[PDB]
Formats: C-alpha cells, sequence, structure tokens
DNA sequence: GGACTCT
DNA sequence: AGAGTCCAGCCAATGACA
RNA sequence: UGUCAUUGG
C-alpha cells in the first residue's frame, strides 16, 4: 500500500509479445484489428472490449503489431547502441583487446578503477581487428541524421540493423561490466513485433489524435515486402522527431519530457485547482493581520466540507432540511452529489458541502511566490466589493501594493490541511523572519509618521488621549496625571516593563524619537519583536494590530499632508542653489579649458585619458557634493525655522526623504552614469550634435546642471530618460535569469532538513553538526554586540581564553573586518534587569552558574562534538559583573528560558535547505530589480557585487581566469610580480615613431617622453628591452641593430636599424603597422596592477599596514618563478580546491557568495554557509546545474530538468527509494518535511480494551 | 561512551516542537472527523454536544490519544515527550485557536 | 499533508486502481477478476496492489512505457511493530 | 624543485615533524611558531633541518626531484625521502609542483585540522547512527590526495576522519569532519 | 547569446 | 581548438485565426 | 486544441 521504491528497466521481447491483441490494419470499414481498436482501451462513447469499463474506468491495454524480419532500433537508445559499436567489431563480434579474453585475468574480482584501466586501452587501438581471420579497420558507425540508417563513415554505406543486432547479441554476459551493459542489448531493439500503447495517452481530441496519426504511419508500412528504413523512420518520427530532424512542435513521446512544458513540471508539481479564486486587493481597516476579506462571490462560489460524524450530524441534518447544503458525497458507493427533495442518507465518512463561512482558513497568497511570507493562511471575514480586502500589515511581507495587484485564494478542506493552516501558516505563526528574527508585520508609509508625531506630542489632556487611544483607552490607568505626553501612549502600548540597550528602560522609550525602525516591518530595532522576545509572537502580534489602531486614529484627529509650499516656499534657496550652480560649473570649464590649451600650445605633456577623465570626475563630484551639503543646511534652517514642516518631518521620521532626493528636486540632479561611465562618444567624438566634434564638455557627456524644481532641458532630458531606459532594459534583462537560478538553487536544497537529532542533513549526509550553530530556530537567535576582552572585567582570563579559543573568524575578508556582532542563543537582553550591588547575585556564583550551564548543554545538547564557546564568552561578557548587576532570580529567569529554547523552538523536519535558498533568491531577485547595485570603474581589477557574480559562483566554471589577490607586508615581493605580470605596450607610453630609408638600412627612431615612462612605472630599460625583444624574436626582421640616445631629460630616442626578410615593403609596412602593440610586456589584461594598502587586522588590539595586489590569471603556475614567501595568496574556487582542498573551497565559497550581497547583509551568512556546503558535499565542488555526486532519484534529475533521465536511468537498471519532494509528489506521497517528517500510527489497544 | 551518546540521544529524542504536535493533532482530528470513537473518560452525549478540538486535547492531556509517533527509530505516544514542551506548544495553539474562534 | 492534498487528484475523483508488481502496469478486471494480461500471457500469477495515484502519474508512467522504459513499483511490507512503554524524562535544568 | 619552492616545503615539513612527534595535535600555522628551519639548497638534493624551539629535537628532510633520488640516511633523519613530483600523486612523502606555487601554510585559506583518537572517533560514529535500527548518517567525503591527508600520516594509524575547525564569522570556530575515502 | 561535452 | 545540445521568472486577461 | 497580437501585477 506504501511504495517503497522504483526500479527502471526496459522491455524485453517476450513481455513485448505478451498480447492477444495483434493490430494489422490501417483503414478499415469496422476499426477490429485497427490501431484504434476497442478492445485497446475504451474510447469516447464506448466501453471497452476488453473489460467492460467506460473511459473514466478504463486505464487500457496493449497491443501489438508485426514486423516481419525487420529489426526495428529503439530510437532512444540509438546513441547507447553507438557507443556499444565502438568497443567492438562488426565482421567478427570480439572485443578490441585481447586481456578481456585471457585466462589469467578473472573478471569477477577485481575491483575499484582496475575495471577502468582497460577501457582507454580499448578506446586508444583503432587500427585493425586483432583476430587471425578478421584484420579489418576499426569502423567508426554513426546514425545519419541526413538518411535514417546507421552509416559507416570511412565510406558512406549503409550498415544494417540486422548486423548490429548479431553482432550486439554475440556478446557474452560476463563482459558487461566492461561495456556498462545492465540487460540483455537484445532489449535495445523491437526484433519481431512493436508494441501499440493504450487509448489513455491518446484520447479522442473534440473541439469545434497525433499519437495515432504517427502509430497509423508505423502501421502502414508494417509489410513483409517493406524495407526496415521506412519502418524505422517512421518508428523514430513517432517516438523522437529530433533524432532525425531539427523540428520542434511535433507531438511525439519526448513532447512529455521536453523542456520547460514537460509533463512533470506542468501537471505534477503544480496544477489547476478547483475551491480557487483570484482577484484585485484592496486595504481595510477592520481586517486585522490574521483576517482576509473575502468578497460575496467568492463565497456565494466556494463551498466547505462539513464531515459527517457523531458530532456533527445534527448540524447537517438541520442544513439539510433548510436547504444550505451544496453537495453531497457518499464515501461508501464514492461518488459526488450536487443537490439543486431527494433521498440522502448520511453515513459517517460521507460529506456535505455548504456556503464557505466565518473564521474559515482560507490560503491566500500573491505571485510570484518568492519566499514562504507570499502564501499564508488566515481567517475568512465576510467584506464589502469585488476586491480580496488584506490587511495593510502584511502588505509589506508580499511586496504588495493596492494599485491593481491580484492575489489568488483556494479553499483546501481536509482536516490535516486545516489542522496545518491553523497552527503552521497562520501569520501569528510566522511574525519573525525564519533567518535575521526581525517582524514580517508592522506598519508602513502615513504610520511611520503617525508614529513619529505621537512620541513627540506634549500636554495633551486625558479625553484627548483617551480619543487617540480608542476601542484601546478602556484599561488605560491615569495613575495621578491630568496632563499627558506621547511618551505615556507608548508605555500603555508597550504594556510590560521590559529593558533593551538604547530603546527602553522599564517600558519607556528611552530613545531620542521613534523612527521607522521601531514599527515597520523586517528592521532590527522593531518593538514588536522585542515583545515577542519577551513574552511570545501573540503579544508581537497583539501590538502590531493595536498600534497600527492607535496610529490610525492619531492620523484621524490630527491628519498628515505634504503640500507644494513646504517643498519650495518661495524662490530664495533654489536661486542661490543655482546661482552656485552655473558659477561652479564655469570655473570648472574655465580650469579644463586651461589645462587643454597648456597641453596645446604645448607647456606641460598631456595625461591619459583615464586619469583626465578620473580629474574632471573628481571636480563634478566635489560640485555634487557641494550641494548635498547645501541641501542639508537648508534642512537645517528650515527645521529651526518652521518646525511643522511637513516634507522634514517625514525625512525625520524615516521614510523615503533623504537630502540626496532633496537635492534632485532643489538642487542638482547629478552625473548620470552608464555602465559605471558616462555616455560614450559615437560619431564625430560627441554624443548628442548640440555639442561641437570632440566637445570637452563634461555637461554634453551626461552631468545635468538642473533639477526637478527647474526643469530638464533637451540634452539634460535625454541623459535622464538614458539612465531610465537603462534600467528598465536591465531589469527587464535579468528577471528571468534569477528566476532561473532561483528555481535551480530550491531545487538543490530543498530535500536539506533539520533531523531529530538537531543536525542538518540531506539524504544521509550530515551537512552540518548543530541546526542554526544553536540547534535553536533562527528566529529566535539573536544577533547580539560582541564585546572584546578589556582587562577592566571581571575574569578576564576566562573571557581572554574563550577569545584566544574562538578568535579565528572574527578577522575575515581578508583582514580587512574585524566582527562586531556574534549570535546569542536568544534574546537573553530583554530578560536583564540592573539591580544595586547588596541585592545582586555572588559574582563567583554567577560563574559558576553560567559555567554549569554551558557544559551541561555542551553535553547533553550538542553531544560534545559542537564548539559552543560562543555562548559561554557572550554570556560572560554581556552579563559581566564590571557592568551590570542582576539579582539571582534574574540569572534563574535567563537560564531557564535558554533551556526552553533548547527544548522546545527547533524541530526536526525543519525545511532550513528551502527556506535558505528562498531568502537568498528572493534577496538578489530584489536587488536585481530594484537597481541596489550600481556598477562603478575602477584602476585595479575587483571582484563584482550582484546576481551575476552569483551566478558565476554557483556555476563553478572550470576554463576561465580567477582574480588572485596578493597581500603582503613588504611591498618589494609585491613589485617583482607587478612589473613582470602588468601589460605595458610601446603605444600606450605615447611615442614619437618616424622611420627613413637609408643605403644598407631602414632607420626607425623612437623618442619616447620619460615622464610617460614613470606614469608607467617601468624605467627606461624596460622599453629597450620591449623593443629589443620584439625585434630579436619576430620573423619578418632579418637583420637588425639598436642604440640609446638621450635627446633631454625629456625625451629617449630608442634608434634601430632594420633589413626585412624579402619581401621588404609589405614587411616594413607590417612592422610599422605592429610595432607599437607587438613590443609589449606582461600578461595582457585590460586591467593594471596598481599596488594598494590598507590596514589589517592581527586581533581586535593588534594591527599592521598591508600591501594588496590582485591579478586576473588563469593558473598558478607563472607565480611559482617568484620569491612570494610571507606572501598571503587569495586565489578563485578551483585554485583553492586544487591546492587547500575541499574545506577551503567551502569556506571561499561561503564568504564569496557572501560578498555578492554588498553591506548590511550579515544575515545571509548562515545561508550562503548551507549553500556552499551543498556544493561542497562531496570531494569537489559540484554546481548547481548538474547532479554529478550527489545521490539524486531520477524523478529528483527530471523535475530538476534532464530530458535524458529515465532513459539512462532504464540503461542502467536503477532501483531507486522514494525519498525526495520530487518522488513524493509524484506518487502522492506525503514529503518528509514538517509534519510529514513523522510516521504516524494509531495504538488500538485503549479501543479494544473497552 | 557510546552508550551514553546513545543515552543522551535517547534523552534529545524527547523534545516535541510545533511540527509533531501539529501532526497528532491533525492524525487525531482526521481519524474523529471521520468516525472514530472518541477515546475520553466521561464517555455519554454530552461530549457529542461540545466541539471536536476539545474533545482531541482532552485526549491529549488525559494521556488516552491513540495516535502514536514514530520518531528516530523510537514509537512515542503524546505523553512520552516532555510535559512541559507538551504545556508550552499547547498553550500557543489554544490562543491562536481561540483567535481563530474555533476552540 | 497540505501540499500532499493540493498537488493530489481530488477526493472526489477516487477509485480502486491495481498495479501489477511485476511488470508494473495497471490490472484489468475481465468479468469481476482484477487480472495481468502481460503476465496471463506470460503464464504468471502476480501480486497486484492498489495504488492511489494521480491521473496524470499513472499517463505518464504509461508514455515512459511506450518510449519503452519499464517502471516497477516496488511496496512495503512492513514487519507489524508495537508500541512498549517508556521511561520518565524531564529535561528541566538542575540549578 | 627551485630555491624558492623549498622554503614552503619547509614549512610543510614543521606540520610534519610536529605530527611525527605528536599525532594527535592540532595543525595550523601557529604551529609555526614552535619551530625552526635551515635550508641547504641544491639541484640534486635539498636537505631541510627542522628544529623544535624549546626541545632542541633536530629532524633533517632529504628533498629530491622525481627523477634523481639519492637517498642514504643522515643521522636524525625523517626516516624516508621527500619527492616533489610533476603531478598529483598517492604518498606521504610526495608533494606536486602545484601544492609549492605560493605559500600554502601562512594563508589564510590554510584549514586547521585535527587526526581524531578512538574516544573522539567512537563519539562521532554514535552521534552519526540515527536511532533507526543499524542504519547511520555519512561525513562529507575529502579525497586522500590532499595536503591535510599528506601532512597527517602516520604509518600504523589509519586515518579516517579528519576533523576541520572552520573560522565562522558569527560563532568564531565551527567543527565539521570529513571522511578520507580511497584513491587507486 | 552562452556554458558543457565530444571530437 | 570547433560544432551539438539545451537553456532562457511566475501568474494572468482580451481578441483574431488555423 | 494550439499559435499570433496587445495588455496587466
Ligand atoms: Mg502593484
Ligand atoms: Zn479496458
Ligand atoms: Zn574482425
Ligand atoms: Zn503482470
Amino acid at each position: 500500500a506504501v511504495i517503497s521504491k522504483v526500479t527502471y528497466s526496459l522491455y524485453d521481447q517476450k513481455e513485448i509479445n505478451a498480447t492477444d491483441i495483434i493490430i494489422s490494419h490501417v483503414k478499415n470499414d469496422d476499426d477490429i484489428g485497427t490501431v484504434k481498436d476497442g478492445r485497446l482501451g475504451a474510447m469516447d462513447g464506448a466501453l471497452c472490449k476488453t473489460c467492460g469499463k467506460t473511459e473514466l474506468e478504463c486505464f487500457g491495454h496493449w497491443g501489438k503489431v508485426s514486423i516481419y524480419k525487420t529489426h526495428i532500433v529503439k530510437p532512444e537508445f540509438i546513441s547507447e547502441i553507438i557507443r556499444l559499436l565502438n568497443h567492438i567489431c562488426i565482421h567478427c563480434g570480439l572485443l578490441r583487446s585481447r586481456e578481456p579474453y585471457s585466462d589469467d585475468i578473472n573478471l569477477k574480482e577485481l575491483s575499484g578503477h582496475a575495471l577502468r584501466r582497460l577501457k582507454d586501452k580499448i578506446l586508444s587501438k583503432k587500427k585493425s581487428c586483432w583476430n587471425s581471420e578478421c584484420m579489418q579497420p576499426y569502423q567508426k558507425i554513426t546514425f545519419s541524421k541526413k538518411k535514417v540508417c546507421f552509416v559507416n563513415k570511412l565510406d558512406d554505406i549503409n550498415v544494417p540493423n540486422s548486423l548490429i543486432y548479431q553482432k550486439l547479441i554475440s556478446i557474452h554476459e560476463k563482459f558487461w561490466p566492461l561495456l556498462e551493459i545492465h540487460q540483455y542489448p537484445a532489449n535495445l531493439f523491437y526484433t519481431d513485433y512493436f508494441p501499440i500503447p493504450p487509448l489513455i495517452i491518446r484520447p479522442a481530441i473534440s473541439f469545434w489524435n497525433e499519437l495515432t496519426y504517427l502509430l497509423g504511419m508505423i502501421v502502414k508500412n508494417c509489410n513483409l515486402n517493406a524495407d526496415e528504413q521506412v519502418i524505422q523512420k517512421a518508428v523514430i518520427e513517432y517516438d523522437d522527431i529530433k533524432i532525425i530532424s531539427n523540428n520542434t512542435t511535433s507531438i511525439n513521446l519526448s513532447y512529455i519530457t521536453s523542456g520547460k512544458n514537460n509533463m512533470i513540471r506542468s501537471y505534477i508539481v503544480a496544477r489547476r485547482k478547483d475551491q480557487t479564486a483570484r482577484s484585485v486587493i484592496g486595504p481595510s481597516t477592520s481586517i486585522t493581520v490574521n483576517e482576509v476579506g473575502m468578497p460575496a462571490y467568492i463565497r456565494n462560489t466556494l463551498t466547505e466540507k462539513i464531515f459527517v460524524n457523531a458530532f456533527t450530524v445534527d448540524k447537517v441534518k438541520q442544513l439539510l432540511a433548510s436547504n444550505q447544503v451544496k453537495f453531497y458525497f457518499n464515501k461508501r458507493l464514492n461518488q459526488l452529489t450536487r443537490i439543486r427533495k431527494n433521498k440522502i442518507h448520511l453515513l459517517p465518512g460521507d460529506w456535505v458541502e455548504v456556503a464557505v463561512q466565518e473564521y474559515t482558513s482560507i490560503i491566500f497568497g500573491r505571485q510570484p511566490s518568492l519566499h514562504r511570507y507570499n502564501v499564508i493562511a488566515s481567517s475568512i471575514r465576510a467584506t464589502e466589493g469585488d476586491t480580496i480586502k488584506i490587511s495593510p500589515g502584511i502588505a509589506n511581507s508580499q511586496n504588495a501594493d493596492f494599485d491593481g495587484d491580484e492575489e489568488w485564494m483556494i479553499l483546501e478542506q481536509n482536516p490535516k490541511a486545516v489542522i496545518e493552516q491553523s497552527i503552521l501558516m497562520y501569520p501569528t505563526t510566522l511574525l519573525k523572519h525564519d533567518i535575521h528574527g526581525a517582524p514580517v508585520y508592522g506598519s508602513i508609509q502615513d504610520e511611520i509618521v503617525a508614529a513619529y508625531s505621537l512620541f513627540r506630542i506634549q500636554d495633551l489632556c486625558l479625553d484627548e488621549v483617551l480619543n487617540i487611544l480608542g476601542k484601546y483607552g478602556r484599561e488605560f490607568d491615569p495613575k495621578g496625571k491630568c496632563k499627558f505626553s506621547g511618551k505615556d501612549i507608548y508605555t500603555y502600548l508597550i504594556g510590560e516593563k521590559i529593558n533593551y540597550p538604547g530603546l527602553l528602560k522599564d517600558g519607556e522609550i528611552i530613545a531620542n524619537d521613534v523612527d521607522s525602525n521601531f514599527v515597520v516591518a523586517m528592521r532590527h530595532l522593531s518593538l514588536a519583536g522585542l515583545l515577542s522576545d519577551h513574552k511570545s509572537n501573540v503579544e508581537g502580534i497583539n501590538f502590531i494590530i493595536k498600534s497600527s489602531y492607535v496610529f490610525k486614529r492619531y492620523l484621524s484627529i490630527y491628519g498628515f499632508g505634504v503640500t507644494f509650499k513646504d517643498l519650495r516656499p518661495n524662490s530664495t534657496f533654489t536661486n542661490k542653489l543655482e546661482a552656485i550652480n552655473v558659477e561652479k560649473i564655469e570655473l570648472i570649464k574655465e580650469a579644463y579649458a586651461k589645462y587643454l590649451n597648456d597641453v596645446r600650445d604645448g607647456k606641460i605633456v598631456p595625461l591619459s585619458k583615464a586619469l583626465e577623465a578620473d580629474y574632471v570626475e573628481s571636480m563634478l563630484s566635489n560640485l555634487t557634493n557641494l550641494n548635498i551639503r547645501e541641501i542639508e543646511e537648508h534642512m537645517r534652517q528650515t527645521l529651526i525655522d518652521d518646525p511643522d514642516n511637513n516634507l522634514l518631518k517625514m525625512a525625520k521620521a524615516g521614510y523615503k526623504v533623504n537630502p540626496t532626493e532633496l537635492m534632485y528636486i532643489l538642487g542638482t540632479y547629478g552625473q548620470q552614469r552608464i555602465d559605471g561611465e558616462p555616455a560614450e562618444t559615437r560619431v564625430l567624438g560627441r554624443v548628442l550634435p548640440y555639442y561641437l566634434p570632440d566637445s570637452k564638455d563634461p555637461e554634453g557627456r551626461g552631468y545635468i546642471l538642473n533639477s526637478l524644481t527647474k526643469g530638464l532641458t533637451g540634452s539634460q532630458y535625454y541623459f535622464s530618460m538614458l539612465v531610465a531606459r537603462s534600467q528598465s532594459t536591465d531589469i527587464v534583462c535579468e528577471t528571468s535569469r534569477t528566476g532561473t537560478l532561483a528555481r535551480k538553487i530550491i531545487k538543490k536544497m530543498e530535500d536539506m532538513v533539520v533531523d531529530g537529532y538537531g543536525q542538518v542533513v540531506i539524504g544521509n549526509t550530515l551537512i552540518k553538526y548543530a541546526a542554526n550553530y544553536t540547534k535553536i530556530l533562527g528566529s529566535v537567535c539573536k544577533p547580539v554586540d560582541l564585546i572584546y576582552p578589556d582587562e577592566s572585567m571581571t575574569w578576564y582570563l576566562e573571557i581572554s581564553a574563550l577569545w584566544n579559543k574562538i578568535k579565528q573568524g572574527f578577522v575575515y575578508s581578508q583582514k580587512q573586518k574585524l566582527a562586531k556582532k556574534t549570535l546569542a542563543p536568544f534574546n537573553f537582553l530583554v530578560f536583564v534587569k540592573p539591580t544595586t550591588e547588596d541585592n545582586a547575585i555572588k559574582v563567583k556564583d554567577l560563574y559558576d552558574m553560567i559555567h554549569n550551564v554551558i557544559d551541561d548543554v555542551r553535553e547533553k545538547y550538542f553531544f560534545t562534538v559542537s564548539n559552543i564557546d560562543f555562548m559561554e564568552y557572550i554570556f560572560l561578557t554581556h552579563l559581566n559583573p564590571s557592568r551590570i548587576r542582576i539579582t539571582k532570580e534574574t540569572a534563574i529567569t535567563i537560564f531557564e528560558k535558554f533551556y526552553e529554547k533548547l527544548n522546545y523552538t527547533l524541530g526536526g523536519g525543519t525545511p532550513i535547505g528551502i527556506i535558505s535558498a528562498q531568502v537568498l533568491s528572493e534577496k538578489f531577485t530584489q536587488q536585481a530589480l530594484s537597481s541596489f547595485h550600481t556598477t562603478e570603474k575602477s584602476g585595479a581589477v575587483k571582484q563584482k557585487l550582484g546576481f551575476n557574480e552569483f551566478n558565476n559562483l554557483t556555476n563553478l566554471s572550470k576554463n576561465k581566469t580567477e582574480i588572485i589577490t596578493l597581500v603582503s607586508d613588504d611591498i618589494s615581493k609585491l613589485q617583482s610580480v607587478k612589473i613582470n605580470f602588468e601589460f605595458v605596450c610601446l603605444g600606450e607610453l605615447n611615442p614619437n615613431i618616424t622611420l627613413r630609408k637609408e643605403t644598407d638600412k631602414y632607420v626607425v627612431d623612437i623618442i619616447v617622453n620619460r615622464l610617460y615612462i614613470k606614469r608607467a612605472e617601468i624605467t627606461e630599460l624596460v622599453v629597450e628591452y620591449m623593443i629589443e625583444r620584439f625585434i630579436s624574436f619576430s620573423v619578418i626582421v632579418k637583420e637588425w641593430g639598436m642604440e640609446t640616445f638621450i635627446e633631454d631629460e625629456d625625451n629617449i630616442r630608442f634608434t634601430v636599424y632594420l633589413n626585412f626578410v624579402e619581401p621588404e615593403e609589405l614587411n616594413l609596412s607590417k612592422f610599422m603597422m605592429v610595432l607599437p602593440g607587438a613590443a609589449n610586456k606582461g600578461k595582457i589584461s585590460k586591467f593594471k596592477i596598481p599596488i594598494s594598502d590598507y590596514t589589517g587586522y592581527d586581533d581586535f588590539n593588534q594591527t599592521k599596514k598591508l600591501n594588496k595586489m590582485t591579478v586576473e590569471l588563469m593558473n598558478l603556475k607563472e607565480l611559482g618563478s617568484f620569491d612570494l614567501e610571507n606572501v598571503n595568496v587569495y586565489p578563485g574556487v578551483w585554485n583553492t580546491y586544487d591546492i587547500f582542498g575541499i574545506e577551503a573551497a567551502r569556506e571561499y565559497l561561503c564568504e564569496a557568495m557572501l560578498n555578492t550581497y554588498g553591506e548590511g547583509f550579515d544575515y545571509l551568512y548562515q545561508p550562503c554557509d548551507l549553500l556552499a556546503s551543498l556544493l561542497c558535499a562531496s570531494y569537489e565542488p559540484e554546481s548547481v546545474n548538474k547532479f554529478k555526486f550527489g545521490a539524486a532519484s531520477t524523478l529528483k534529475r527530471a523535475t530538476f530538468g534532464d530530458n535524458k533521465a529515465l532513459l539512462n536511468a532504464a540503461l542502467h537498471k536503477k532501483s531507486e527509494p522514494i525519498n525526495d519532494n520530487s518522488s513524493c509528489h509524484f506518487f502522492s506521497k506525503v514529503p518528509n518535511i514538517g509534519t510529514g517528517y513523522y510516521k504516524y500510527f494509531i495504538d488500538l489497544g485503549l479501543l479494544m480494551r473497552m | 561512551i557510546g552508550n551514553h551518546i546513545s543515552a543522551l540521544k535517547r534523552r534529545y529524542t524527547r523534545r516535541i516542537s510545533l511540527f509533531e504536535i501539529a501532526g497528532i493533532i491533525a492524525e487525531s482530528y482526521n481519524l474523529l472527523q471521520r468516525g472514530r470513537l472518541p477515546l475520553v473518560s466521561e464517555f455519554s452525549d454530552e461530549t457529542m454536544k461540545q466541539n471536536m478540538l476539545h474533545v482531541i486535547i482532552q485526549e491529549i492531556e488525559e494521556g488516552s490519544c491513540p495516535i502514536v509517533i514514530e520518531k528516530n527509530g523510537e514509537l512515542l505516544s503524546v505523553n512520552d515527550f516532555d510535559k512541559d514542551g507538551l504545556k508550552f506548544h499547547l498553550d500557543y495553539i489554544i490562543k491562536i485557536w481561540k483567535l481563530q474562534k474555533r476552540y | 499533508n497540505t501540499i500532499t492534498e493540493v498537488l493530489k487528484d481530488s477526493e472526489e475523483d477516487y477509485q480502486d486502481v491495481y498495479v501489477c508488481e511485476n511488470c508494473g502496469d495497471i490490472a484489468a478486471q475481465i468479468k469481476g477478476i482484477n487480472t495481468c494480461l502481460r503476465c496471463s500471457k506470460l503464464n504468471l500469477s502476480p501480486l497486484l496492489t492498489k495504488i492511489d495515484t494521480t491521473h496524470v502519474s499513472k499517463v505518464f508512467l504509461t508514455q515512459m512505457n511506450a518510449r519503452g522504459v519499464k517502471v516497477k513499483l516496488d511496496f512495503e511490507r512492513r514487519p507489524p511493530s508495537f508500541y512498549k512503554p517508556l521511561d520518565k524524562v524531564d529535561l528541566k535544568p538542575s540549578f | 624543485m627551485n630555491q624558492y619552492n623549498v622554503k614552503y616545503l619547509a614549512k610543510i615539513l614543521c606540520l610534519k615533524t610536529e605530527i611525527a612527534r605528536d599525532p594527535y595535535a592540532v595543525i595550523n600555522r601557529n604551529v609555526l611558531l614552535r619551530y625552526t628551519t635551515d635550508i641547504e639548497y641544491n639541484d640534486l638534493v635539498t636537505l631541510i633541518t627542522v628544529r623544535h624551539k624549546i626541545d632542541s629535537m633536530k629532524t633533517v628532510f632529504q628533498v629530491f626531484n622525481e627523477s634523481s633520488i639519492n637517498y642514504t640516511p643522515v643521522d636524525d633523519d625523517y626516516g624516508e625521502p621527500i619527492i616533489i613530483t610533476s603531478y598529483l600523486q598517492k604518498g606521504h612523502n610526495k608533494f606536486p609542483v602545484n601544492f609549492l606555487y605560493i605559500d600554502v601554510v601562512i594563508s589564510d585559506l590554510f584549514p586547521s585540522f585535527v587526526r581524531l583518537d578512538t574516544t573522539e572517533t567512537n563519539i562521532v560514529n554514535s552521534v552519526l547512527q540515527t536511532g533507526d535500527g543499524k542504519k547511520t548518517l555519512r561525513l562529507p567525503k575529502m579525497l586522500e590526495t590532499e595536503i591535510v591527508v599528506k601532512i597527517l600520516y602516520r604509518p600504523n594509524i589509519p586515518l579516517k576522519i579528519v576533523r576541520f575547525f572552520r573560522n565562522n564569522m558569527v560563532t568564531g570556530v565551527e567543527i565539521a569532519d570529513r571522511s578520507v575515502i580511497s584513491v587507486a
């Protein structure tokens, strides 16, 4: 009854011939013995002649058509046959070596790679057959896609299938471990019959079959006077047309396993469902985050199930008496009846279906479902209109606006699904984010400024406070006060006397202002997050509901609006900034023109174009920063003049207004960048014809002087529209790539779960010893401040010993960064209360408590295999008596909460892999669609940021260059490699090359400038060596001689005397053409090698100045000739694997995938590690595109997308157990995820006892 | 020492989370919804006058829940888990069920 | 269980479908007797197991059979397991 | 073998000397603070003298190329010649030329690892047991032709599990285990 | 258009 | 070193056309 | 029953 394992194989001929239905005719006056037979299955309007069942009960029966004297090849195993033909001769049948056949080898006992030693010897000898009666040359038989036969390619002759059949059945059974054979090779052919499939895969198409027509074209050639080529072509174009052709849209068998629209991806892991709905969404204030408003047409159409049992039989009889029952399902007769008076007897197991009532859990969601907070299950409320009314508090969880977004609903009224919807998918259960712990729900745009202004309000009456509180003013206690403030309203709203560093003290908010970090969803300073860290998710969800009510009542009483007078009250400041900009940009233009004229008349040597662009870039960036500082001073002066400005109010509250946006409105628009640089010059050295040819105007390259208040001019509007349309094109081009990578990572990581012992496993491989490094849920775990050891601490010795144990890993990013946060196992800071030293717990007893708890936890919960010294370090530094004294019951409360989080939170079956994959995928999709990662160009080669770098990391491509970083304390060792590897050519040194003919010699003078040699950071001897190496090794030069003259301290004349190989005039012109480029040195790359420097960490207290260098390099071989001692070398992923190993490859993949997200995303460390430990779970790094070493089943590979998965499983006779999601969804099995992680039994002892 | 690790892991097996108690409640609710006999003390007709989630929770705390869960190679009743963990999860489940107006 | 009930076919569309444990295809009812035609032609009499899968799963398996891939399912004859009482475990810490 | 890729081998042979005096030691670059090398380079045999700082114990390694091997034991010898091969070969004293292109022990990508004793191996094997019958989880894999397995080698102690001390940005050090699988 | 594999 | 092969986000909605 | 065109989040 429970399917364990599935075995794939090939049908042999005795199972194909095992049929009493012989198909013989193509057309007939009566379809008997034809391919549309009535005994091959029940058609539309006829019972099955084999079984007597109709179309919905007959699953079809097989037939056979007789191919008389032909051996029809199975069309998809052709390549395997081709492989089997590269191992034997065809005139004899023997193998291509004498060592299989001798009586000294004993092929049954050799293990390992000794079986693979002999096979490339078999594929090395292709001269002639080795036996005494066959010395024919070894043919290379190929399947001809042109005409359908098998064709020899030494000479174009058709090799018949009856001879490949004889030579493939001639191979003995005990040579099958050599040639990768697992069954009879006669199962690769149809030797005497062809199977005719049942009608259930080809029903009668009705609108006013293709496979039936293809089988008719097969049976139209099944005659005794018929070639095997025409029958082979009919069989091939019935099975797979792309074997002999290159056309799509033919409905063949391979159409069910062809690409994205194949059968499994479209109809097995996804389907169209009944009891569904879809509608536009709108907000609702009478709907909390735990509810959803359903329109009347949906609840007038959708039905809910009421099961018949001993509890609900009176309700079902009452609903049947009042005609409220819409459907009735009789389980014992197994039939559904629509009630439009009939007779219905209600037995237990039957059900009725009535209209869907309130407080029923509907599963609703928004698309695209990027992460699990898109698809939740909340309670139905009856609302008005035709829109699904959601709360605004869930809107940021679903990336939803009310500007035309649609959401879908599904009703799954199965009792197990009802319980799982009520518990697991309820929005109270999903309050905290499962990676970084911040609340998923909260306040949005207007409620942020309402929260800010409600905190800032003062001197209210009791009636004004109760008007603001509304329905929550029932239990408000005025202690003895008559005048109140907004801080008292917030103290009432929080309702707990908890402390938090920087936010709370005895319930009062000790922060200066309440901003968007306090109330908006997914923020690190949320008050609802602290209230749910204190007690439970119900308290955080209650704070969110009550806070949203009170903020909207503040907006109802006081209002919020931003007018035009708040932005631009007069013309004074904008006129001042306009005059400032038109003064400074003309100063920039005159300075640049003075430099250009000093170059043009010749008083200075010119710069490179990169350095000139950098200088103008710095001047325009200084003008932009001057505009920013003017905008900031105007904001300060406006809020000290008009302190009730609503625009500056929503700027101070933390919603979408900053000095940069106000600079765009009131100041300047800046420099418009395309691909990191300005817009490139087209025809005539310019972009637009509004500027002169080769115009040095920086405003014509994309610098906009105007703002949105003044209005952009035509050229400025061109450059702004160029940036806008470039961003639109880039997000459209990147959306599908992000979706493809997201699906690949989700299918790779989805089978990785937390097992019953707190470990992270996939299949039977242990990935992590402890889930989330704590064996506690990631929503419970708290990133707390890392406190470095100070000698004023109590137990500085123990704290410094723990820091010496765990201090590695806290210095990372090529020693550039020091860790400021660590991972507390839970938010214990809300349970810490300060206490005077007379009432406090004793200091030694607090150490004994911390040490005993950490030792007991390390024994009992981590099984003495995990290092949890970070937990002891956190409890010793954050509960340190040198900075905080606590009571004894405070410490008891903290450690009891610690044991509660270790005991109850994390459970086996937690889908940690698909949660981490969805979080990573949602983040890089958001950063790609939001254009968060701006491209910027620099001199050195740098590691890129963003989605394409993440995809290059997970692709793990081999034959590509890597960025290899060399860090050294001394700069001489980096300079010796930088001189030899950096590309410098003669043409980039800006030379003055002139030649003249002379009797016996062509003489070329190369007058180079010495400042150009110093800007390249080489010497004159380097240039002499470059020219000498090119001329001394070139083919076109017959004789030469070089001399070096001094012309000035500004000029060096390299004089070459030459005679070229005849024809000397063409070789002269070719030499003069290739001379500025081919006289070069170093590895050719577009990036230079500048030696950077920074401050690197040895520890928190000791640093050192370090010199850095980056080289694009394929291998590591050419570095092996240098004195690279005491030099840190950071290669790419494959050189790190080939030198240091698989663990260093895992570490590089972790930190490199983390670095693509940018600054401020350290919480993505724990997902990325979980991805990297999946890519390096075998002995070699494996990509996300293929399954090479990981044990993946055939249905997993077919659901991932692999069209030849079941064919390769049938060739190798694979027998695989059904333990993965893709294999459980195929056979309608419950996956081993979550509640399905456990098997459930029923103990019938207590029922039989009574 | 391998026996000591086996004892520590057998003690770790008694932890209960939301997935296990949700699966136990879902199995007993699906069996009671299709017509199995409620195994509560004080079996009457009055017990068919209350709702079924009260019967499921009463079966859980009375120690007569028929559902046996197979975890880590062991067979566990709902009373073989940690009693404080069962209470901790059932308090939350009863709270959110009272918000849903079904308990 | 929610995603299982979503992805599987509806409970109203249930019928007793039997599969052959030897050859892997759907058994037939001739005149009330569940038979396998391929095995009764091959002079066998193998086990027939009732399966509850989706219709698209059976269409996919029959089409893969039409391509030549024989798909044979194996079933769990699990040993009968017995509940035994367990000792008391208290996970509260010791202070 | 040149005059540059013998200093990196000397840093490797400090770790091999530390393993030869204690098979259950923790190998990282900090071990290099307890040793001192002296290199006598020649294109036929290079003699590397590794000296323990506090115990004054000397160990002389004789480094050869793969072609020309003229090995007779000197006093205080390691007991086996160190051979610089052209490709990655099976053997604890056969280091390929790609391992010595850069300085590998001082790198940040050099791991921290131990060989587990019988107590820790029994604890790991009983942790990996799934509880259900005789079923067992597997550790992730690592090839025997790796510089960690070459450093950790002992002649009559078979190396099956290597414990790694990973750098961890949020917890400091993390414990992982790899299982060493066979090659050729 | 672009990455992996066989030739 | 060069061709073959497969891959290119999800969920929609109308109308015309074969 | 599928293509093409246009559009939405
Ligand atoms: Mg929208
Ligand atoms: Zn039939
Ligand atoms: Zn021959
Ligand atoms: Zn059969």
